[PDB]
């Protein structure tokens, strides 16, 4: 289908503040079969970095050149699996007998597991200042460097408020407590997802695989990623964490020849002019 | 000679500060110097109870002793926050057209600290820092405060400057130093356009034997609010532990303001001014080794805001109705953009 | 001295008869012991099931807990001696402002809110990971469509019929009915705003909840709002067309079968042509028949 | 002509509302009658927010219209209780040395009712009565209030009587009637011993078509407290559902008090009086058939109390420090014996 996909990264690499934009670069990378390419041939991906082109204010957006904006990774993929004309080595299309379990597993990562990665990129104080606040200076434009992540930790503290919420000896008593609230939450959500992923097929990568793997790529790839990899190996062993990291290493070391991109034009990019205009149309 | 009086003194974050004061000008056959006792009962939305005995006594033509015995309960750091028990004494000596006075005091205070945040609200006031601030402590503190108010009005200023320099030494625990400048300039024949700069800086050193004995959260510097850098909530700037403003050990907080007299023909004799401001500042937890690395982090990552508004300047209060947008902010700051009511006496 | 009440009396056991008349016209008693062991389920409103003749709650969450309470205790649904009654309440009977609550007991009286009930209902299917996947999908995708179809696409009279405990007569004849129809214009938005804070709807759909708070309905928001509603609806059809291939129970209805049935029974109660009602009645006739076969387990 | 003012109106249970009011005396070329608008922002422990527009307008030498547009949020029935949203309008006409005035009003009000009791506290505000009071309602109410204050002081009375007779009709819903008498007598040449009787009775009929449409909990009569029958907590008398005072549809609340001028030589010119009182009353949920069975239960089972205390009578407040013991009480009443601080303006 003909349209332009807007994402979060810069210069061909998707940003790590979004597990959905990493999964959507990997989606179009692995769409190499004849049925899998026909739903994606016509998608010029844009690293536009402004959420004023979104309908949700959330920037994995698929704009479709007729006014149709589909926002989010799970909404885009189910929109792309729907517009197949319908006339294993890569991403395979799920058959109709399993279209509900694949949408249930896609929705589970988006509401349970991607909630936990927004805790790590934003609510972890070691992971935030050492990595994450150094990113929005490069993605956004100059005056709007600070107000855009300001909401993204409000949005991350509201989303994770129900699970993980002589001074230096009590600050370790609270962080050991919150490293146990997380590692009992992440132990359950990954166990619930992996016990349901076994029903579909244990041989073929799917669309819900690329969102769970892009959540494992960000969480293990942050400054606090070495004890999360240590705790996932404690319950899931070492064979599965290396097998799910060999698949991660495949999708980042993948050529971008299928990916035809473009520069964001001067109705995109979130300029000083092209965000004061989107502020005026939003009110007038 | 008795003069029972009362008040309410509206503030900022919607309180009350309701006070009721008694007095007795004493005859000259208990003492010989003019003595003036007091007794203040205060209630407010923040105050649970507040009894405040005073004893002013003019020693000289320019000298006033002030034995202030207090016992006050009040709430703090408003989401639900902390309620502070605070009882003790305070013996202050104040020494003496430019207003000039020094004022040395000496205050003993037993201070309690409940975390009354009612843990159903889950992550607030329950960080590792606030959980260790809970408890009782007793503290003597020596102090000094020098004011060189050269302005022609502390109500509606048009000329002059100000310099407020207040040191506080708790011996063996900490040394708090705080500076505050002001500068008012006017440019027209009606005192029409009133330029006004305010800069406040402060430093808090831990004098406590290999960095034991931490400074309490009520003595650390706080930043943000309508009576501070506008555009943020109160206790909205500085470093955090979880979501709690744990205060800073050093700060700077500048400010700029223009007042433009509301150019309508009928109403140009009033106290209503058109207010454009620009506020901003920084609040750091420094390391106590160098004053060079204290200034180094105090100028790199600021949280600023400008905003247009309207200001009324009453005798006891300055009513401010600002529309404020934060230009530059830190990540973990508490933004309050849009309309914001300002009310009080000390703005910067 | 703890002897100073010289005459200690009885407990003044006279009660208001008009208040207990509305605790009677809002209660729908579950037909099959004590007074400390019986609970009162709070619901938004009620409707008469046209096929069976049972008082069902008008919300898919209030109806799902109602059917899960019938299966757990072996109850019969109330038709429209200290039994387990239902209770048409207001959202404002909670600090949470979300009505599927449980008022358990009389003297030692426990209140389990909607967040507290949802943790109880979700924990009974944590043993099977695959059934938790579908249960999360109806709680997120099918839920958010139903909330948007009923707050934006349905009118004020259709939302307040299903989500308000206020009374209705249908015809403005009396001056009481003019005043009762000005409550449905004034207080319509505050019940809509309160419903968007129930299943973290305010956190999944932050920008259309933000446009509900605002006056005059800024024109750029309404074009973007139609995009999210159409994506939510096209997702919802793929949920509903996929549910039809697994509606086979080998015993008692599971907690997912009462979950599907509580959505079809509340969507087909909507008198207005919302797109979910037009879809499930014309394209999902196998789902409508399933939502009556599971209802007939809990009636007489 | 503008007069931004402050103060405290001293609320129902020892409590206090801090308020901030603006004003504008309007010239005679929008109107011709003397008009006086207002805008009150109120602050308190109970109040969440309270905006109160007023418009006083003298129609005659003895006539005052008062269009009062309000929008107030406040908490109610304090353990945790209910917070009441309350917005609407009120058009009051007040008609006119014995103080005499009638005052007819007409008030539309959309009223919300949260149960904010936070159910971890298990049986409170979660009875069957309070769970049905939650929700929104819109109500017109017609009213009338007649006051025949014949006392020489409403601050420190010594002679005279009072008669406050206030009817309120919500058409088709209820009719609230309330009477209040007072009688002050003094016996010595210094106005030393001040006898003071207060009796308050009230009736609330349900005019609503075979006893549908129940009267809301905020309109029913409540009894008990320091500004009521002393010796019990606020909302401490009357019938209950579980532990919640569900109010009554009829009541009587008598009172007796003696003031004895604190017989010391120096201080016998002050407002400190020695206070012995005797309070008591009854609060019933009657059946709406007969006024004879309404009076029959209103005189059989009373909850009374006496107590010795000290009272200060300020201009805006009457500070009471009573030691109170309940003589006769009902079973389910909320006893507050021992010391009790009293503060406010209306005691009975």
């Amino acid at each position: 289908v003909k349209g332009s996909v807007h994402l979060w990264g810069k210069d061909g690499e998707a940003s790590l503040i979004s597990v959905d934009s990493i999964a959507l670069v990997w989606f179009i990378k692995l769409c190499t079969s004849e049925e899998a390419k026909s739903m994606v041939a016509g998608l010029q991906i844009v690293f536009s970095n402004n959420t004023d082109l979104s309908s949700d204010g959330k920037l994995p957006v698929l704009i479709l050149d007729n006014g149709t904006k589909v926002s989010g990774y799970v909404n885009i993929v189910q929109f792309l699996h729907k517009n197949i004309c319908t006339s294993e080595e890569d991403l395979a299309i799920v058959g109709k007998k399993d279209r509900l379990l694949e949408y249930s597993l896609l929705n589970y990562v988006d509401v349970e597991i991607s909630r936990l990665t927004d805790y790590q990129l934003f609510l972890n104080t070691k992971n935030y200042n050492e990595y994450t606040k150094k990113l929005f200076s490069k993605l956004l434009y100059f005056p709007m460097w600070y107000n855009t992540p300001l909401q993204l930790r409000s949005q991350a503290r509201e989303n994770c408020e129900e699970i993980i919420g002589k001074i230096k000896g009590k600050q370790e008593l609270q962080q050991v407590k919150y490293n146990l609230q997380f590692d009992n939450r992440l132990q359950s959500c990954v166990s619930n997802w992996l016990a349901a992923r076994k029903k579909l097929d244990d041989s073929v990568i799917l669309s819900s695989d690329l969102l769970f793997l892009a959540n494992l790529y960000v969480q293990l790839g942050l400054p606090d990623g070495n004890r999360i990899r240590s705790k996932l190996e404690q319950t899931f062993g070492s064979e599965l964490l290396n097998s799910m990291s060999n698949k991660i290493d495949d999708f980042v070391h993948r050529p971008s020849n299928n990916l035809e991109q473009r520069d964001p034009q001067f109705r995109e990019q979130g300029n000083v002019v092209m965000s004061l205009y989107n502020l005026a149309c939003k009110y007038i | 000679t008795f003069t029972a009086k009362t008040g309410t003194n509206f503030g900022n974050d919607n309180d009350a500060e309701a006070y009721l004061q008694f007095e007795k000008l004493i005859d000259k056959k208990y003492l010989k110097l003019p003595t003036r006792v007091n007794l203040e009962i205060l209630r407010g939305t923040k105050i649970h109870s507040s009894f405040l005995f005073n004893s002013y006594s003019s020693l000289s033509p320019q000298s006033i002793l002030n034995l202030k015995v207090f016992s006050q309960f009040y709430n703090w750091n408003t989401n639900k926050g902390l309620d502070i028990g605070q009882r003790g004494a305070r013996l202050s000596l104040r020494y003496e057209s430019p207003t000039l006075f020094h004022e040395w005091f000496l205050e003993t205070c037993w201070r309690s600290t409940k975390i009354c945040s009612q843990g159903t609200s889950a992550p607030y006031m329950y960080s590792g820092t606030m959980l260790s601030q809970a408890g009782d402590q007793l503290r003597t503190i020596l102090g000094h405060t020098f004011v060189l108010d050269k302005r022609d009005h502390i109500m509606c200023p048009t000329k002059g400057s100000m310099l407020k320099w207040s040191n506080e030494l708790s011996p063996g625990k900490h040394l708090k130093t705080q500076l505050e400048l002001n500068s008012v300039k006017s440019w027209m024949n009606d005192d029409f356009i009133t330029f006004s700069t305010t800069i406040k800086t402060g430093y808090l050193k831990n004098l406590s034997s290999q960095q034991s004995l931490p400074v309490h959260i009520c003595d650390k510097f706080q930043s943000g609010g309508p009576s501070d850098i506008r555009g943020f909530q109160t206790f909205g700037l500085g470093p955090r532990d979880l979501y709690d403003a744990v205060g800073g050990d050093a700060f700077v907080s500048y400010g700029l303001s223009v007042f433009s007299r509301l150019p309508w023909k009928k109403v140009e004799k009033s106290n209503f001014r058109l207010h454009w401001f620009f506020n901003g500042g920084k609040l750091v937890n420094h390391d106590n080794t160098s004053l060079g690395n204290c200034i180094g982090q105090l100028s790199k990552e600021h949280s600023t805001s400008t905003g247009i508004g309207l200001v009324l300047r009453h005798p006891m209060a300055r009513f401010e109705l600002n529309f404020t947008l934060p230009i530059t902010a830190h990540e973990n700051d508490l933004i309050r953009k849009g309309f914001q009511f300002g009310l009080g006496l000390a703005f910067l | 001295f703890d002897t100073f009440p010289l005459q200690t009396y009885a407990a003044q056991t006279d009660k208001d008869e008009a208040v207990a008349l509305e605790i009677q016209r809002r209660s729908y008693t579950f037909t099959e012991l004590t007074v400390e062991g019986t609970y009162k389920l709070g619901v938004y409103n009620v409707f008469l099931e046209a096929n069976t003749g049972a008082a069902l709650a008008t919300d898919p969450w209030c109806l799902f807990v109602q059917l899960a309470l019938c299966q757990k205790n072996g109850l019969v649904l109330p038709t429209h001696t200290c039994n387990h009654e239902m209770l048409v309440l207001s959202r404002l009977s909670n600090p949470d402002e979300a009505l599927p609550i449980l008022v358990e007991g009389y003297k030692k009286r426990i209140i389990r809110s909607t967040v507290a009930i949802s943790e109880i209902m979700r924990s009974r299917i944590l043993d099977d990971a695959e059934q938790l996947m579908y249960y999360t999908l109806l709680d997120t995708v099918l839920y958010d469509c139903w909330i948007t179809q009923i707050i934006f696409c349905a009118s004020d009279a259709q939302f307040m019929e299903l989500y308000s405990c206020q009374k209705l007569s249908g015809s403005i004849v009396t001056p009481l009915d003019v005043e009762n129809s000005l409550l449905q214009k004034l207080s319509a938005k505050s019940l809509k705003i309160s419903l968007t804070k129930r299943n973290k709807f305010q956190f999944r759909h932050r920008e259309i909840v933000k446009s509900m708070q605002g006056v005059y309905h800024n024109h750029h928001n309404s074009v973007n709002q139609e995009q999210v509603l159409n994506v939510l609806f096209e997702n919802s059809k793929q949920v509903l067309l996929g549910l039809k291939d697994m509606l086979k129970s080998d015993g008692q209805p599971t907690y997912l079968h009462l979950k599907i049935a509580s959505y079809i029974l509340c969507i087909t109660n909507v008198k207005e042509p919302i797109k979910l009602k037009t879809f499930v009645e014309n394209e999902c006739k196998e789902l409508v028949q399933f939502a009556q076969d599971t209802l007939k387990n809990f009636v007489q």
